């Protein structure tokens, strides 16, 4: 009876053995069946380099201890010796007793760190951006769509683009729709990375970037006892999420009654509150939203405060901010019709919105977001298409190439 | 398990005017197939010369501990620790409080075999006692008894204060409270200091106040509710 | 059917005793010696204890005890039996001997001690 002790990467373990009159043969049997490690994997040694060797060939070079045929007893080996094992693989020695984390003491709570780490529900009076001017073109355009075109039955959104100033004010440009399915009181953007590209790549040559997103409640919704529901406001927190601009700015297109009988449209633009933002980066919000659940409060994984009241579901007015609402007429234009919409967009359509502004120069032509990505999706989106879009924010003249490539695509070649 | 992905970092008040570079002549010369042993967060003292340098193990691969090897990648990773964290000297232990050596004794038999040995109390059948009132001559080491008796133990620690509660206004303490104890209960073990009870929970005659009235109902109410058994 | 509960009747408002409203008063008074031989009797069934027990002497001794200072008193001699036992178990190893798990009986020195105490 002999025990050896046995060095390792992972650490060190011992063996008993009959006695130093085995081998290094009956050894590696006994490590075998004892350990549980292969005969293939096991590599013995007497030098503490073995285990810093990083190749079976390079541990099997220490021969000291590799040959099976060698006697233990001319190694000198006894009570308590010491022996390098090498093997293929990381392993968990067992024996290991319970180790506490470092730091991991006095772990003091308060009330004021429970508000604090617990999320709580509050409607922000103050929003980042003190007020958003939407393009006059663009809006009367949009209106135009849900009104006519949908009679809000079929909700549409779309993303807003435009410029940010340094105290906030957003001046929107265009809105972009990507394809999307549409419904009573869903709407599931079904977004082309391709096409956000060329999207994204446009506001880039324009000088301009997403500044928020726009969708209408048909009429049912707007007779609801809320300013948006569960869907529209998770979509708006995961866009917002998305995002990286603080001034982001979620837009309501709604078909209000006056006192009258009138039906008037109107757009509401509200900024959610960076609690919301911070409810979705954080995955509280459920992204599964059943029929049955109520529109009017929003759907969160685990409860939150809302403001006094303890309640797991929560108003979706908390997370909206009143942001002013302002009308400007920007360098870019909306009369042609939006992409992706139930009037697919066309060359027959170019050629009638070419037409129809013919009188208008070159560069007011193609003053457009809608017709500038109809281009794009037949022109180079990394070096044409910035530069189309720079030309078309500083109102330049176009470059022969272009307006010339446009009329031959635009009138059936 | 020798460390793969293992990050030291020095102290502060040992590099303040350094001789210089510390990777090159003060870590890898006396750590590098040293093969010394490491934990994470020990202070350990080397010597690169005449000056002393204080190092501080921030991170280690394996998290626990691990062995200073040559397959140690990592320099003096540029940030000295600062004394700050020194600053919280571990709290209190149990050899910050003396004196009381009877009062410590039935609070440890009163808290920490509970929390600790629950098989006792089972064999026996005995309901352990929840409830717990330290009194005293003012600034006489309640505080720092209850303190040593719940940071020693290891269990979950919530410390909820008299005037903090207080300060908030009618309508937030009666849920602060609700919060407080469904938050403790959720991760038993569980301790719940309420210091200065007296400022939330004086007597009757003596308030005559209606918000008054109201929080020591509700601080009532949840206490009868602690039967849940859940180690608090 | 409704049942009040209070402490000194004399506290309540005098206009709850009126007919038809509270007309019924039981007063549910200290119990005496045989009152608390039974509480106790009632209390002690779950604990282990060794055959030593003298609950009559208990319930002789024990004089303006209710029932709630009862509990509190088997309470107070599983504790003392525990905290008796307590210089040989130690509290470092959460694995307490099996055998000595169930060796631990309350007898009646403990229960006089608790009562002292
Ligand atoms: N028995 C004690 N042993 C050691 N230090 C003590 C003791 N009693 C008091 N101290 C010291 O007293 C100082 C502050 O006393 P502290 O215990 O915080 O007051 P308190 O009695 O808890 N106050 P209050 O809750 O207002 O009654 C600390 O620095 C403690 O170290
Ligand atoms: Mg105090």
């Amino acid at each position: 009876m002999m025990m050896l002790r046995i060095r390792s990467r992972d650490g060190l373990e011992r063996v008993t053995a009959e006695g130093a009159h085995i081998t290094v043969s009956q050894l590696k049997t006994l490590i075998a069946d004892q350990l549980q490690i292969p005969l293939h994997k096991q590599t013995l040694s007497t030098n503490r380099d073995l285990l810093l060797a990083k190749t079976p060939a390079d541990l099997l070079a220490f021969t000291d201890l590799t040959d099976p045929n060698l006697p233990l007893s001319s190694l000198n080996l006894g009570h308590g010796s010491m022996l390098y094992l090498a093997y293929d693989g990381e392993r968990s020695i067992p024996g290991a007793p319970p180790v506490t984390p470092a730091g991991s003491f006095g772990r003091k709570m308060t009330v004021d760190d429970l508000i604090a780490r617990q999320m709580r529900v509050t409607r922000q009076e103050t929003s980042h951006c003190d007020s958003v001017s939407f393009d006059r073109d663009a809006a009367n355009a949009f209106q135009h769509y849900v009104n006519e075109s949908l009679a809000f039955a079929v909700k549409r959104g779309g993303f807003m683009y435009g410029t940010v100033t340094e105290e906030g004010q957003v001046e929107v440009d265009f809105i972009y729709e990507p394809p999307q399915q549409g419904t009573e009181a869903n709407l599931i953007l079904m977004r082309d990375a391709d096409e956000e590209k060329r999207v994204d790549a446009i506001a880039m040559g324009l000088g301009m970037r997403r500044v928020g997103f726009i969708f209408n409640q048909t009429v049912v919704q707007d007779k609801t006892e809320y300013t948006l529901s569960n869907a529209e406001v998770l979509q708006a927190a995961e866009l917002h999420a998305e995002s990286e601009l603080k001034e982001w700015v979620t837009a309501v297109v709604k078909l209000e009654v006056n006192e009258d009988g009138g039906a008037d449209v109107h757009f509401e633009a509200f900024q959610m509150s960076d609690m919301c933002i911070r409810l979705f980066k954080e995955e509280w919000f459920e992204t599964e939203i059943m029929p049955d659940d109520d529109p009017k409060l929003s759907k969160m994984k685990k409860e939150v405060v809302v403001g006094v009241k303890d309640l797991k579901e929560v108003d979706n007015d908390f997370f909206l901010v009143l942001v002013r609402i302002l009308d400007h007429q920007g360098p870019l234009s909306s009369t042609f019709p939006i992409e992706n919409r139930s009037s697919r967009a066309t060359m027959r359509a170019l050629k009638t919105h070419l037409d129809r502004a013919k009188s208008l120069p070159l560069v007011k032509k193609m003053s457009d977001f809608h017709l500038l990505l109809f281009v794009a999706q037949f022109l180079d989106v990394s070096s044409d298409v910035p530069a189309l879009a720079e030309c078309v924010r500083l109102q330049s003249p176009v470059p022969e190439g272009y307006a010339l490539l446009i009329e031959s695509m635009a009138n059936t070649c | 398990k020798y460390g793969k992905r293992v990050h030291i970092l020095p102290v502060d008040d040992t590099v303040e005017g350094v001789t210089g570079n510390l990777f090159d002549a003060y870590l890898k010369p006396y750590f590098l197939e040293a093969y010394r042993p490491v934990r994470k967060g020990d202070l350990f003292l080397v010597r690169g010369g005449m000056r002393s340098v204080e190092f501080k193990v921030i991170e280690t691969d394996p998290a626990e501990y691990c062995v200073v090897a040559p397959d140690t990648e990592i320099f003096c990773e540029g940030e000295p620790v600062k004394r700050e964290d020194e600053e919280r000297l571990d709290d209190v232990g149990y050899d910050d409080v003396g004196g009381v050596r009877k009062q410590m004794a039935q609070i440890r038999e009163l808290v920490e075999l509970p929390l600790r040995h629950p098989q006792l109390f089972k064999s026996i059948g005995v309901k352990p006692p929840k409830g717990i009132l330290l009194y005293g001559p003012p600034g006489s080491g309640k505080t720092l008894i209850a303190r040593a008796v719940a940071n020693e133990t290891g269990a979950f620690f919530f410390c909820i204060n008299g005037p903090e509660i207080m300060s908030k206004l009618a309508g937030e303490s009666e849920s602060n409270l609700r919060k407080a104890f469904e938050e403790a209960e959720k991760n038993a073990p569980s301790i719940i200091f309420i210091d200065e009870i007296d400022s939330i929970a004086p007597k009757r005659e003596k308030t005559n106040g209606e918000v008054e009235r109201r929080i020591v109902s509700q601080l009532l109410t949840l206490m009868d509710g602690l039967k849940s058994r859940a180690h608090v | 059917i409704v049942m009040g509960a209070t402490n000194r009747p004399n506290s309540i408002d005098p206009a709850l005793r009126r007919f038809g409203r509270f007309d019924r008063e039981i007063d549910i008074g200290v119990p005496d010696e045989i009152g608390r031989l039974e509480v106790l009797r009632i209390h002690t069934k779950n604990m282990k204890l060794a055959e030593d027990v003298d609950l009559e002497r208990i319930s002789k001794d024990t004089h303006g005890y209710v029932g709630a200072d009862l509990a509190a008193l088997c309470t107070e001699a599983a504790l003392q039996c525990i905290r008796e036992k307590m210089d040989v178990i130690d509290l470092e190893d959460d694995s307490i001997d099996a055998e000595i798990l169930n060796s631990m009986a309350v007898t009646n020195e403990h229960f006089h001690t608790a009562l002292g105490n």
